[PDB]
């Protein structure tokens, strides 16, 4: 039982890391004035590719 | 005599291959070309 909350426990943060990876993709767009993504957002799919 | 009972499932001992041969289909390159294009496609498609 302890090992089950445990390994619930990194898949957590690693969940955790998959959103604070997600901002800090998105964080350097900020909405640039540029707004364009041709090779990252099309390609990588960050976060919200729905846009770009 | 009862003892050599046989169901359904039966050995199509060499033939076996022959279906093993036939089962091959061509679904793998038709699903290939359909991502192929959608991709292709995903330059104007973003989410859909």
């Amino acid at each position: 039982s302890v090992a089950s909350f445990v390994l619930l426990s990194m898949v957590g943060t690693a969940v955790g890391m998959c959103v604070c990876a997600r901002r800090r993709c998105i964080t350097p767009y900020e909405l640039t004035p540029g707004a364009t993504v041709p090779f990252l957002l099309s390609l990588l799919c960050c976060v919200r590719t729905t846009k770009a | 005599a009862s003892h050599t009972t046989l169901g359904v499932q039966d050995i199509s001992t060499t033939a076996m291959s022959w279906v093993q041969k036939i089962t091959g289909g061509v679904g793998l390159i038709v699903a290939v070309a359909a991502l192929i294009l959608i991709v292709v496609l995903c330059v104007s498609f973003s989410r859909h």
